[PDB]
């Protein structure tokens, strides 16, 4: 693909997301989703390799179905009130349809099946974009209509996403499927606190985005998409594996790392609303994510796996293209807990 | 020495170094001036001085 | 209190800017000086604590713990520099960084005024410990051990967090002074029962309490020497300190919720003490003696009397010193014969006469020979337990009898009898090892002359 | 899961079923060691049809060579065991 | 090759006494090892162990034990001369206590 | 400005650099033939950059200083000991073959980068496309196992598919007895232990497989020993070729941009040479890996990036 | 709500159901996507005409436009899949698992 | 006298398609080293037509 065409497709994806983010009319939000998907499909197929075609087809079918249910919910809401403004969604059937459409777009359980397949079928740069930028528009819509959201349905899907992401990650040797299941669990954490406090949802999204960017850039730096391929990196660039281990520990949510701040901030919020069982189950379930992060850390950094002879040749060459925002992303994803009160700047 | 002459070497890229240092000092000067203005405005509004 | 924290933080850049052959010297000297500075916290009041600032305070319970924590770092550095000889420079500095970070976290943990900050530091102590165990342990089991260490602790402490932010939402604060002054009774309800369990089980797993003590014989055995030293001497006492701190909010609910834990402790004392009698691994025997000793601290904290609290403080300090010394003594033999089997190397008193004297003194303090502070703490707890119920003397008495049996057995197997014929690489003791033993044992004996310094806030 | 661990007994049962399914062979007369040409009076063309029936039965191509020697059922069993790597 | 990889043989441990018969067991370099020994001994046994123990022994009585003994002596003397009870059953005065209305 | 998407957006294309003289030419042939002198003379006549055959220490010459490194830190294989003991149980044979294929891949990437950045043609001795003739001869003589051949084919499948094969394939055909006599005359004591069956297998691989599928994408110029010395005839024979059979005329500026982005960044070129397939001949244990890597880092110009080594005369480091 | 509105909503539900329950051909599912778009167009046009919202009269046309972009997208993908397998069966899209 | 580090038999546990192999899942295979599957050379038939005689 031509670099100018790639640039304009990326700008169209971002423009669709921003159109969703600045619109007050439901039709413009729908148009933003459509425009985002239209430019998103060719980015997933940048390298042809039929697995990418499969991932693009699955993604298109899922997102088109979600768009249709979203439009139907918009029309039902209009029928029961001649309103186009995005507000508290005067009709409850329309609200259920809208919540299901947005849950399909985000990949919350049980609409979660597509995320591991599409992520495994695309490249690491496409996976980075899919797991970071694509969540902004649906979550920005959910923040706006959160007051009319039914807690029982949203929280059921949140608990299901946390459980399913934790269970699915345990069985994975491929790094992109591990990232997908981690994404499902973090989406569940984001949407569990949404009916209570949207500032906590935004804070969790930002911390998850910086952690995911750091992890994906570290996986791009060491061109590894499998556990065994990543296990060779200690013998070529030890610093990369050390930073990967610290980022994995942070993603696990262990204090005093940055990953801990969102969970700590969500549990507290849920306790102010007399929700005790829900945060306890969520916190205990996140230990599955921690386990399959610790297993990767064992494979890549805390022990040394056997290497190959040709690796010697790689000792003579340097990483040519540098990612300028990787150091900032690593520091932001690890050493940011002491500045937790700054979250008040998000409301 | 080296086989390929390794173009970025003992004479550093002085334009980039100058731009980096200029940006740092410009940011610092702006920040000190901003803090002085903030203190003066805060004292003016609160009837302190 | 920053006059201790900041010098500890300066140990990191000092270690990273040192010469390749000077890291051990610099780290040892400056950690010893930090211990010297830490000795000033022993000047405690009789009525309230030393409230340095809104964030940090020191009490008669946390001051001896702080002194032991700072004193342990030089001993760990001395014990580590032998088996890390062939290591690269940067990995040596990383190991020393792990130890310094652990000390920093522990120092802040013991002095935090607010329970959430205490929780955050008490959980942060996990990362350096796990890295130490799973990166510098010697065998393949060290990975599994790490997992056992990680998930036993967290599964206990995740409810605790949920309890703590719950409490602040109803009482308004988690500051310990406010918590103590504005204390209110706990009603007898299912919600209060589960809040009691959430506030207690996290600390119970750290002790550990018999039944959830499985992680310990793995983690202590597979860890490197400094890892096991810090795990036994300080990390086990985090549970005791936290339980002592959090018990104020618990009353009067503790009177009936303590029964299952008292039964588990008073029976698991016998169970683990008897397990020590049939243990083919010497380091595993030393590890199990720790569970047997901490059961007594659990009993003392649960029965909630001034004599029991004094005894628990004294026993925690004495056990820290004695268990660290025993782990070092076993490591001296391991670095010779490269096996932890107790019957592999015998008759060592013939070949290593002064290390045999060290072994004898460590075994004597382990079985609480009077007037050692091991005995002081044990006897105070036994007297308080007798007040709680006379029948306890039977269980307590039995434990004492068993403890002496596996201690001297450990002494007779490794030091007496005849040396195995095939082994011929048993070199004379180094000055480093002898000094490491002396710096363990001399403070222990010196604490006998001033026991009020280790008897806690109830003295 | 994929196909079960086929054994020699299964091969023999299938081969004998195929042979007893052939019109030009009376069923109870044929044995495992009966030579096709001598015992059953079968011509060269008949053998070709039987081998093709084996290829349909077991789903693998038996060349013209290595089929000129499978002259009794037992040799067919041995050939299929060799090709599929079955020993017990 | 019936080996699964190319690997170094496991090396045998080094005896520090072979090259430094008075080795102290701190380091391979004799000078660095000797200074490690001297610095550990001086800063552990001479500074922290002796001076720290002396400092702790002579700590001032901030626990107020002698003060409490003096106050107790004063009150015992005062009460005995007076003929008042040596110790009082109630720490807090009854006059300042407002019990609930009635016993039923 | 290093070449990249931004430089492609603003102007620069590679189709404008091609001047009908690009002509990636490889000059193959068996051992101890005259292909080296023929290649140098062809590069001299046509004004093309010549590439001497990539050996064990080829990668050393393109990085740091061109001085070869120790065999322990580079290669970890010996051609001399392959001749001494072809069936050694320490895996030297396939380790040598796999390292040599990696070196040939790096050389092909360097040659392609030079051509695509300057427009000047390149002459190579062998390439990744003819490397396998040495592998087959190794396998037919029983020097390597079948697993080694499968691993070689796996590495070749994911690497050789990313490049354009050469325009001109020159083959120098010299019979086995003549190269045998040349070997006996050269004087190298290790090289005389090459059996006739080994050279016959190399020729069989060259003629049965390599040339037939090389000749279906571009014309192949075969020559004998005596007419190979006549370089001007070969050069003018190359001058009158009708290159209409390969994918080279089927290349656009975007495909050339992708190829050029690949041929720089040698780490991406060598990506799949170290795939986690654990064969004993090439797998190195963790302890040896750690020791040898630490030994490599202690080399005078290897601890840091090229411009940041104070101990090889770098200066103004604190301002870079 | 009159019977016509429920008939349009039932048409949308039948199409959504048709989309969800896959048979073999990919094109059969693209047709159900088109049907869902048609049902939405009719529903919104009926609501807009009934309430006499004049400005909203342009939104179904817009709704039609992005219907084509979604169809043209889908057909494009259907080409590539077919070019890989010589068949548009959804059974072939099983290279990636969960 | 040497710290234990993983060997090939240890490393091969993570080389599978899934961490826990299952009777059904043991027949899953790992993806190719590049994400490129072998080209499915599907026989797209050419239509055959009779042009003439009539
Ligand atoms: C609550 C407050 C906080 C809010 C937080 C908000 C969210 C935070 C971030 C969320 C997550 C972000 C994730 C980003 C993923 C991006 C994916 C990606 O690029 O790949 C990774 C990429 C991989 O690189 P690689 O694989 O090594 O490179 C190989 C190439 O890909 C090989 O490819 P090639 O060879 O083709 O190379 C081409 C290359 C080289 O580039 C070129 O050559 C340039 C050529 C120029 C061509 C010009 C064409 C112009 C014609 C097109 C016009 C289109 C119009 C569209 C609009 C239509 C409107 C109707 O171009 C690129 O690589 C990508 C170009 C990117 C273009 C960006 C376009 C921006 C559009 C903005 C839309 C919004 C507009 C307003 C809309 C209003 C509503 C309507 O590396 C990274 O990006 C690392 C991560 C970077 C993330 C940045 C960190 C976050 C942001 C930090 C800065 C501050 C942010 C906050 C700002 C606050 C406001 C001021
Ligand atoms: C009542 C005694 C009066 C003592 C007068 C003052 C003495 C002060 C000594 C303080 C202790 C030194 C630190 C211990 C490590 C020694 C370092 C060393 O290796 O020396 C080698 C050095 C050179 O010999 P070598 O030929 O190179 O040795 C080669 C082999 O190693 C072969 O060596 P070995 O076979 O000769 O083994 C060494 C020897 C000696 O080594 C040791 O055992 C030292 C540790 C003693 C046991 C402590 C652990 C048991 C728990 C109780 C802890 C009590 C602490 C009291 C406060 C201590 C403050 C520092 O082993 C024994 O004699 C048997 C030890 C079992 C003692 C049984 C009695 C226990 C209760 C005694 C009463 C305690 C309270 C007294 C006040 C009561 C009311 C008036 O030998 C000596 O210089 C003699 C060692 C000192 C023996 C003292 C035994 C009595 C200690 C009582 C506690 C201190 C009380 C002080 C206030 C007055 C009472
Ligand atoms: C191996 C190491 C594990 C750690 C050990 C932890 C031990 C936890 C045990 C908790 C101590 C007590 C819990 C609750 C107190 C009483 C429980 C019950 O048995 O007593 C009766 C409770 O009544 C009934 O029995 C209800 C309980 C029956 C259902 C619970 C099942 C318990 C079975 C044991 C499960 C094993 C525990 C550990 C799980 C891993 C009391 O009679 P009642 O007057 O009516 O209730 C008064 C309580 N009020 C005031 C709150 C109302
Ligand atoms: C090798 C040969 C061995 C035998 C030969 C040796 C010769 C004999 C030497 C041994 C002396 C025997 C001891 C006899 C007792 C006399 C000492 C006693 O008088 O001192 C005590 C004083 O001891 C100190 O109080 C205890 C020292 C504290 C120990 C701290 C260790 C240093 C820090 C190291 C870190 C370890 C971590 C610890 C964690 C808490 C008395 O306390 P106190 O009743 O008041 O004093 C009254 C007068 N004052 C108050 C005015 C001072
Ligand atoms: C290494 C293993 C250690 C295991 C430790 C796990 C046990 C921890 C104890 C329970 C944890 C959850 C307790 C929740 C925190 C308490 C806060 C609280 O007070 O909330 C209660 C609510 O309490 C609960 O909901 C807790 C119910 C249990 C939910 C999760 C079940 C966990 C399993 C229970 C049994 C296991 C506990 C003992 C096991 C010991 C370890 C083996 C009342 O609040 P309100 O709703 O506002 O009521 C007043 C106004 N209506
Ligand atoms: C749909 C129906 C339409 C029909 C299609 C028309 C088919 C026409 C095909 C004509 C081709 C021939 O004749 S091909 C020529 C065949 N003739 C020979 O081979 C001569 C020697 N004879 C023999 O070998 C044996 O008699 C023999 C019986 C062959 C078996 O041999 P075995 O000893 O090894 O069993
Ligand atoms: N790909 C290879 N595999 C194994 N051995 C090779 C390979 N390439 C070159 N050699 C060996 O390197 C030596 C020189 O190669 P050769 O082309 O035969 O002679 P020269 O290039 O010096 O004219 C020979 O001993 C040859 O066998």
């Amino acid at each position: 693909m031509n670099p100018i065409i790639y640039t304009t497709l990326i700008m169209t994806v971002m423009s669709g997301t921003m159109l969703v983010m600045i619109s007050s009319h439901w039709l413009l939000i729908w148009i933003g989703f459509e425009m985002n998907l239209l430019a998103m499909i060719p980015v997933l197929m940048k390298n042809f390799n039929p697995r990418a075609t499969e991932a693009a087809t699955k993604y298109f079918l899922t997102q088109a179905t979600a768009s249709m249910m979203l439009m139907m919910a918009i029309i039902i809401n209009l029928l029961y009130s001649g309103q186009w403004t995005i507000t508290k969604m005067f009709n409850p059937v329309a609200m259920t349809m809208m919540t299901m459409a947005l849950a399909m777009k985000l990949g919350l359980s049980p609409f979660h099946f597509w995320v591991p397949e599409v992520t495994q079928g695309i490249s690491l740069q496409a996976g980075l974009l899919l797991l970071t930028w694509q969540k902004l528009a649906p979550l920005s819509v959910l923040c706006q209509i959160s007051q009319s959201i039914n807690p029982n349905l949203m929280l059921t899907m949140a608990m299901l996403s946390i459980l399913i992401g934790g269970w699915g990650g345990l069985n994975q040797t491929q790094l992109r499927k591990i990232m997908a299941y981690s994404s499902i669990a973090h989406m569940g954490w984001m949407t569990a606190v949404l009916p209570y406090n949207t500032t906590m949802t935004i804070l969790n999204l930002l911390i998850y985005i910086t952690m995911t960017l750091a992890m994906f850039m570290l996986l791009i730096h060491s061109s590894a998409t499998t556990t065994l391929s990543l296990s060779h990196t200690w013998n070529k660039m030890p610093v990369i594996t050390s930073l990967m281990m610290v980022t994995l520990l942070s993603m696990g949510g262990l204090p005093p790392l940055s990953g801990f701040m969102p969970k700590w901030m969500i549990i507290q919020e849920m306790t102010k609303n007399e929700s005790i069982i829900m945060p306890t189950l969520m916190a205990m379930t996140a230990l599955l994510n921690l386990y399959f992060y610790m297993r990767l850390a064992y494979s890549s950094s805390l022990t040394m796996f056997p290497s190959t002879n040709n690796m010697k040749m790689k000792w003579q060459f340097e990483h040519t293209k540098q990612m300028k925002l990787l150091p900032t992303m690593i520091v932001l994803s690890t050493l940011v807990l002491p500045m937790t009160p700054a979250l008040s700047s998000l409301n | 020495k080296f086989y390929i002459r390794e173009p970025p070497h003992g004479s550093p890229d002085w334009l980039k170094v100058g731009l980096t240092l200029g940006t740092s000092v410009f940011l610092w000067i702006y920040l000190i001036k901003q803090h002085k203005e903030d203190v003066l405005e805060y004292k003016r509004r609160n009837g302190l001085e | 209190m920053l006059k201790i924290i900041i010098p500890t933080t300066m140990l990191l850049p000092m270690t990273w800017m040192s010469k390749h052959n000077m890291i051990w010297i610099n780290a040892t000297v400056h950690s010893l000086l930090i211990s010297l500075i830490s000795l000033s916290l022993l000047n405690q009041l009789g009525e309230n604590s030393l409230n340095f600032s809104l964030t940090f305070f020191s009490d008669s319970l946390s001051a001896p713990l702080l002194v032991l924590t700072t004193w342990l770092l030089p001993l760990m550095l001395m014990a580590s520099q032998s088996h890390l000889s062939k290591e690269t420079t940067t990995r040596k500095k990383l190991y020393i960084t792990m130890l310094i970070l652990l000390q920093l976290f522990l120092i802040m943990t013991f002095t935090a005024t607010e329970l959430i900050l205490f929780y955050i530091l008490f959980e942060a102590t996990l990362v350096p410990t796990l890295i130490i165990i799973t990166r510098w342990g010697n065998q393949t089991e060290r990975l599994n051990a790490g997992l056992y260490f990680l998930f036993y602790t967290l599964a206990g402490s995740l409810p605790l967090l949920v309890a703590l932010v719950y409490i602040q939402n109803t009482t308004g604060s988690l500051n310990f002074l406010i918590i103590h002054y504005w204390s209110h009774p706990l009603s007898n309800s299912w919600s209060n029962i589960f809040m009691w369990l959430a506030c207690i089980m996290a600390f119970m797993v750290k002790m550990p309490l018999y039944g959830l003590h499985l992680w310990l014989p793995k983690a202590h055995v597979e860890a490197p020497i400094a890892g096991s030293m810090v795990l036994a001497a300080v990390l086990l006492k985090l549970g005791g300190y936290g339980m002592m701190r959090i018990t104020t909010i618990l009353n009067p609910l503790t009177n009936y919720m303590a029964y299952p834990f008292l039964m588990l402790s008073m029976w698991g004392m016998i169970m683990t003490s008897s397990i020590c009698l049939r243990q083919t691994d010497l380091k595993s025997l030393i590890a199990y003696s720790s569970v047997s000793h901490m059961a007594l601290v659990i009993v003392a904290i649960m029965i909630q009397t001034p004599w029991s609290f004094m005894g628990a403080t004294a026993l925690m300090i004495a056990h820290g010193l004695t268990s660290s010394m025993l782990f070092c003594l076993a490591n001296t033999n391991y670095e010779r014969v490269h096996s932890r089997t107790m019957i592999l190397a015998r008759g060592l008193q013939t070949l290593l006469p002064l290390m045999a004297t060290w072994w004898l003194v460590a075994s004597l303090t382990n079985l609480a020979l009077p007037p050692s502070i091991n005995l002081i703490g044990e006897l105070f707890i036994i007297t308080a337990s007798f007040s709680w119920s006379n029948i306890t003397i039977i269980l307590m008495g039995m434990n004492m009898m068993i403890t002496a049996l596996y201690s001297l057995y450990m002494l007779i197997t490794t030091q007496r009898g005849k040396y195995t014929h095939h082994i011929n690489n048993i070199k004379p003791s180094f000055t480093r090892e002898n000094a490491l033993m002396a710096l363990h044992i001399l403070p222990l004996l010196l604490l006998t002359l001033n026991p009020k310094m280790i008897l806690g806030p109830l003295y | 899961s994929d196909a079960p661990p086929l054994t020699l007994e299964a091969i023999k049962d299938r081969v004998l079923y195929v042979l007893k399914l052939y019109d030009k062979i009376d069923p109870e007369k044929l044995s495992v060691n009966s030579h096709f040409m001598k015992d059953l009076g079968l011509d060269s063309l008949d053998q070709v049809e039987i081998i093709m029936a084996m290829e349909d039965e077991f789903g693998f191509e038996i060349p013209d060579i290595d089929a000129e020697k499978l002259m009794c059922p037992q040799e067919i069993v041995d050939y299929i065991a060799d090709k599929k790597d079955v020993y017990e | 090759p019936t080996i699964r990889l190319q690997e170094d043989p496991d090396p045998e441990d080094e005896n520090l006494y072979e090259k430094n018969p008075d080795s102290h067991g701190y380091d391979k370099d004799p000078i660095v090892d000797l200074w490690n020994m001297r610095v550990v001994f001086f800063f552990g046994f001479s500074i922290v162990l002796v001076l720290g123990s002396t400092f702790v022994a002579y700590l001032p009585d901030y626990r107020m034990q002698e003060w409490a003994r003096r106050e107790a002596e004063r009150l015992v003397k005062y009460r005995e001369a007076n003929g008042l009870p040596l110790m009082e059953s109630n720490c807090f005065d009854p006059n300042k206590i407002q019990l609930p209305e009635d016993e039923d | 400005l290093q070449y990249g998407p931004l430089a492609f957006v603003l102007g620069e294309r590679t189709t404008r650099k091609l001047t009908e003289t690009s002509k990636v030419i490889t000059v193959d042939g068996n051992i101890c033939s005259g292909k080296g002198r023929l290649a140098r003379e062809i590069a001299e006549k046509l004004g093309l950059r010549h590439f001497p055959e990539a050996g064990i220490h080829y990668a050393d010459s393109t990085t740091g200083d061109g001085k070869p490194l120790d065999v322990q830190l580079s290669g970890n294989c010996s051609l001399e000991k392959f001749y001494d003991d072809p069936k050694s149980n320490d895996g030297n044979s396939y380790r040598l073959q796999s390292w040599l294929y990696a070196s040939r891949l790096l050389q092909y990437a360097d040659a392609l980068e030079h051509l695509l950045s300057t427009g000047q043609g390149v002459v190579l001795e062998r390439s990744i496309y003819s490397d396998f003739v040495f592998l087959e001869a190794m396998y037919r003589q029983g020097f390597i196992r079948k697993q080694c051949v499968e691993h070689y084919n796996e590495v070749k499948k994911v690497t050789a598919c990313e490049y354009l094969p050469p325009h001109v394939v020159v083959y120098v055909d010299v019979p086995v007895p003549e190269i045998q006599s040349r070997i006996q005359k050269k004087g190298n004591p290790h090289e005389m232990k090459i059996t006739a069956a080994y050279l016959q297998d190399i020729e069989n691989a060259y003629k049965k497989t390599f040339l037939p599928e090389m000749s279906e994408k571009c014309e192949v110029l075969q020559y004998s020993a005596r007419e190979a010395e006549d370089a001007e005839k070969v050069v003018e024979d190359i001058e009158y070729l009708k290159c209409d059979k390969g994918p080279w005329p089927d290349q656009d500026d975007r495909t050339f941009h992708r190829l050029r982005m690949l041929v720089q960044n040698k780490l991406e070129v060598l990506n799949y040479t170290t795939i986690p397939v654990y064969l004993p001949e090439i797998t190195i244990g963790a302890h040896q890996s750690d020791r040898v890597f630490q030994k490599f880092t202690e080399l005078p110009g290897r601890k840091y990036s090229p411009g940041y080594n104070e101990d090889v005369g770098d200066k103004w480091i604190w301002l870079k | 709500m009159p019977l016509v509105y429920m008939n349009i909503i039932m048409a949308f539900a039948i199409a959504l159901a048709g989309l969800l329950m896959y048979r073999s051909h990919l094109m059969s599912s693209l047709l159900c996507l088109e049907g869902m778009m048609l049902s939405l167009f009719i529903m919104s046009t009926l609501i807009i005409l009934n309430t006499h919202f004049t400005l909203a009269n342009m939104m179904p046309i817009i709704l039609l436009v992005f219907a084509a972009c979604e169809a043209a997208l889908g057909l494009s993908l259907l080409v590539m899949v077919s070019n890989t397998y010589g068949t548009d069966y959804v059974q072939n899209l099983n290279l990636l698992q969960c | 006298a040497r710290q234990w580090q993983p060997d090939v038999e240890w490393a091969e546990q993570f080389g599978g398609a899934v961490m826990y192999p299952t009777k059904e899942t043991a027949h899953w295979k790992p993806p190719p080293w590049n994400d490129v599957d072998p080209p499915k050379d599907t026989l797209v038939s050419n239509l055959t037509l009779n042009f003439g005689p009539q």
